[PDB]
């Protein structure tokens, strides 16, 4: 009866920066873990705890530190970030009395960027369904475009009048680098929503394509002339 | 290295049954368990096997373990599109909380739709609210057809995605390109009916 | 009553880094097995050590143990981490696990654990338990261990079925050695007692098996109640050494004898008299410059 | 350290000077189990001494037995010297054939 939640979901960093992440567990679990996922290799323990405050190093411990402040919270700190680094981090918690009760967080995704100025919010527009498909198909398709955002820390969703929808939605798994260098390149997202023509027939229906961007924090005060790339949502309004 | 899963990647046709493999060297081996991880997401527990020869099922998921063979298999029955996400075989070396978990690299499953009524078309959609800003999309083709990424600096092509209109029981492939709509997709293969 | 079988394990942990485990096995007072940290495999100390197990059965058991030993070492190291402030290195652990024979066919089994030289836990029935007087701290750890039902099942198998089985085998197999009789040899000696003017007389008996022996000083047919038997001491050749000392007023020595009974003697007790022809000569060969 | 060693030195057979025999150092009641044991002739280490495997009794007290082959003589002195943490200083016990 709980969740275990890592925060933050998405992390932006600069080389040599120090990044700290938290795990929240409500299951009354004594044991807690921090794991790293490196693609194609499988999970490796970094640090673990039997309570607060305790920490036992994972086979990947060095370069990181962790603190168990309390029973319910476990923190991992990355002592210095590495340029061009991208990583995923996972919190799990365990029961002392059941080795098999283990639960995992949804993960924290980290992108280190050498220059912060580079970060950009997404630009979103929706393209209305073509006439040809409709007569031909009887099926009406709407496309959402997210362009020019770095890093790729976005969530994209389609909202019909009122509500989020998943039926008839296809979003690409993979973003694209507009200008591969590759070091700091911007990326774009494809998404398609399809509805019966009759449905889209009266553009008295509202379909919204909206993207949530995770960026800067007030704390990371910014110089650059143009507007701060803060965590924000950008949408397209269509009928 | 102490836990092995193959194939590295597996492709299956929707509704078919697929089988995934874990072989392992760790000792002791109290248990073996399987996880499903969606991209951008955490691990979800599928099934847990304790016994020397064991079988378990959770829903549409089935697994067997042979401790003697240090081997396990996971079965997905009547595979759905949702089942694409990577599958992980983990072994626990103790039966008490003192143990450690040994993680496999994983197997990525890609599930592909069965269309059987392909009506290949590509359309240009004027993009509002106003300024176009219009994209060209190739849609409704079939699985055999694979879109190939354009070797071009200006030009952008989405890889293929599948969406399922539940309650219509319809599924379609689709791809998008922008920056020429008629000559937008060419490469490894293209569909001849190609309505416009 | 009769025979008791013990497998003794001693585990020592110095710090996170350093540890070793050594085990010895006894049947009665004869050592049947040896395992040491640096040896991968258990070593027989008697010909008849494999008892009635097949090479196959034996190796299977060996396997279980081999795995257990390494796991156990790590498992402890974790417990300390779990324990934190409550327990710290160095740590010393002793396990006595044995099956005790009862007139055929019948037996009692035991598994006992000592921590830092104190008896704390035992395995009883299906699970581990703290014994009376154990530190309250251990309870979490007992709980964490008791969860591992797989280990528990196996331990019941070893205790309940396997030990009595293996041992009944040992008893047929090693019968010859078990039942051997070796005769004792005795010699007299004396030292000056703490009491001024008093002498302490010593009767030495060495080399006997089996263990039970009777030693008394006598003057005639009357036992002298001033005799104190010493502890039994091990000889290296699987024999026992023991001595009895009586203290007497100097000059009271004449007329006394050291008397020994043993199984190997059968009827003939050894009566050895102070100032006997042999005592005198034997004494001559022992002389030395204190 | 917690418990202190008890040392006993004895000859397996009766001593006749100039005739070879075996000498035992039996060390007992010590905790912990780490110990150094030596046998000395005329104050110097006797090299090829042999040690039983360590074991413990029902009271959980560790014991071990050391032994060596030496010939008793009128003037030669023999001893078991033991080093244990429960002792600041090594203890040396001298064989006395008479008690
Ligand atoms: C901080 C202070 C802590 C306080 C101390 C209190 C701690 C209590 C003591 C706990 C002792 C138990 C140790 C825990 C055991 C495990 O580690 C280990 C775990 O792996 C297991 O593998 C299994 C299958 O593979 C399962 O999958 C399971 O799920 C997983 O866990 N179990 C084991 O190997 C099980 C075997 C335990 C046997 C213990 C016996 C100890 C006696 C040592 C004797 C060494 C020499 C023998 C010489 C040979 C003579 C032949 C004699 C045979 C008959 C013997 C009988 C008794
Ligand atoms: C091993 O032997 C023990 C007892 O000798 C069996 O265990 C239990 O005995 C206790 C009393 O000590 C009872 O209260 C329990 O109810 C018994 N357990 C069960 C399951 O009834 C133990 O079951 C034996 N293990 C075997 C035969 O595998
Ligand atoms: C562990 O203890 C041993 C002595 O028992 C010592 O030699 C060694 O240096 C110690 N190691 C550490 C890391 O404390
Ligand atoms: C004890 O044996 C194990 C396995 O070989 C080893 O890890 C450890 O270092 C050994 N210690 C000693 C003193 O031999």
């Amino acid at each position: 009866g709980g969740i275990i939640t890592q925060t933050p979901k998405f992390l932006i960093g600069q080389e040599g920066q120090k990044l700290t992440l938290k795990c929240q567990q409500n299951f009354n679990h004594d044991t807690m873990y921090w794991y790293r996922q490196d693609s194609g290799k499988g999970l490796r323990l970094i640090y673990y705890s039997y309570g607060a405050g305790s920490t036992e190093k994972g086979d990947l411990s060095e370069g990181y530190d962790a603190s168990r402040e309390k029973k319910s919270s476990f923190s991992l700190t990355v002592t210095s970030a590495q340029k061009n680094e991208m990583a995923v981090f996972l919190c799990a918690s365990g029961s002392l009395l059941d080795v098999r009760e283990v639960f995992f967080g949804k993960g924290t995704r980290l992108t280190v960027v050498e220059d912060l100025k580079n970060v950009f919010p997404p630009e979103v527009a929706v393209f209305e369904p073509s006439e040809a498909e409709i007569s031909h198909t009887q099926k009406a398709t709407l496309v959402c475009l997210a362009t020019g955002f770095y890093p790729d820390h976005v969530e994209l969703s389609w909202w019909v009048n009122g509500k989020e929808v998943h039926s008839g939605v296809c979003t690409d798994p993979q973003p694209l680098k507009e200008q591969p260098a590759l070091n700091d390149s911007r990326y774009a997202l494809s998404s398609r929503l399809r509805v019966s023509a009759t449905f889209w027939q009266n553009p008295r229906n509202h379909f919204r394509c909206q993207v949530q961007f995770y960026g800067l924090s007030e704390n990371d005060e910014w110089t650059q002339d143009r507007a701060k790339p803060v965590t924000q949502i950008v949408s397209a309004e269509a009928w | 290295t102490q836990v092995e899963q193959s194939p590295q990647s597996l492709v299956v046709r929707q509704g078919e049954n697929s089988v995934l493999q874990c072989n392992y060297s760790v000792t002791p081996d109290n248990h073996l368990r399987w996880f499903k991880q969606d991209t951008g997401k955490g691990l979800v527990s599928l099934t847990v096997l304790v016994d020397q020869k064991d079988k378990t099922s959770n829903g549409r998921y089935s697994a067997t373990l042979d401790k003697d063979a240090k081997h396990s298999t996971l079965h997905i029955t009547a595979t759905l599109l949702d089942d694409t996400a990577t599958y992980i075989c983990v072994v626990g070396d103790r039966g008490s909380a003192l143990g450690r978990l040994h993680f496999g690299a994983g197997t990525q499953l890609i599930v592909i739709p069965d269309i059987q009524n392909p009506d290949p078309a590509v359309y240009q959609l004027r993009d509002s609210k106003s300024s176009d800003k219009s994209v060209c999309l190739f849609t409704d083709f079939d699985s055999q057809t694979n879109v190939s990424q354009s070797k071009d600096s200006d030009v952008y092509i989405t890889d293929k995605c599948v969406l399922d209109m539940r309650s219509m029981d319809f599924k379609s492939n689709s791809a998008v390109a922008w920056s020429a709509c008629a000559n937008a997709f060419n490469n490894s293969i293209i569909p001849e009916d190609t309505f416009f | 009553k009769n025979y008791t079988f013990r497998c003794l394990q001693m585990s020592s942990f110095a710090n996170r880094s350093w540890s070793r485990t050594d085990s010895v096995v006894w049947l009665g007072d004869l050592q049947t097995h040896r395992w040491s940290n640096d040896s991968a495999t258990i070593s027989f100390t008697k010909p008849w050590s494999q008892g009635k197990l097949s090479n196959q059965q034996w190796e299977k058991l060996q396997h279980m143990f081999q795995v257990y030993r390494v796991s156990f070492t790590r498992d402890i190291q974790e417990l300390v981490k779990m324990m934190s402030p409550k327990e710290d290195y160095p740590i010393e652990i002793q396990l006595s696990a044995g099956c005790e024979m009862y007139p055929g066919n019948a037996s009692e089994s035991f598994l006992h654990v000592a921590f830092q030289g104190k008896y704390v836990v035992r395995f009883w029935g299906t699970s581990w338990q703290t014994v009376p007087g154990a530190p309250s701290w251990l309870d979490l750890p007992i709980k964490v261990l008791n969860a591992d039902q797989g280990t528990s099942a196996t331990v019941q198998m070893l205790l309940n079925d396997t030990c009595p089985l293996f041992v009944r085998g040992l008893l047929e197999a090693g019968k010859s050695d078990l039942e051997k009789q070796e005769k004792p040899v005795a010699w007299l000696s004396s030292v000056p007692s703490s009491a001024h003017g008093h002498r302490q007389l010593v009767c030495h008996v060495s080399g006997f098996y089996p263990k039970p022996v009777w030693v008394m000083w006598m003057r005639g047919d009357q036992e002298q109640q001033g005799t104190h038997r010493g502890d039994f001491l091990p000889n290296a050749d699987e024999t026992w050494y023991l001595q009895a000392t009586l203290d007497v007023e100097a000059g009271e020595e004449a007329g006394l004898a050291c008397r020994v009974k043993h199984s190997s003697l059968g009827g003939q007790d050894i009566i050895l008299y102070w100032g006997s022809l042999h005592h005198i000569l034997d004494a001559q060969k022992m002389v030395w410059n204190h | 350290i917690q418990k202190t060693p008890q040392i006993q030195v004895y000859s397996r057979h009766p001593p006749e000077n100039g005739k070879p025999n075996i000498l035992n150092c039996y060390v007992t009641q010590f905790h912990p189990p780490h110990i150094e044991i030596q046998m000395l002739k005329n104050g110097k280490k006797i090299p090829k001494v042999e040690m039983s495997d360590m074991s413990f009794s029902k009271d959980w007290s560790f014991y071990i037995l050391a032994h060596t082959e030496f010939t008793p003589t009128e003037t030669d002195t023999y001893a078991c010297r033991v080093k244990h943490a429960s002792m600041a200083e090594p203890k040396t016990v001298y064989w006395d054939r008479d008690m």
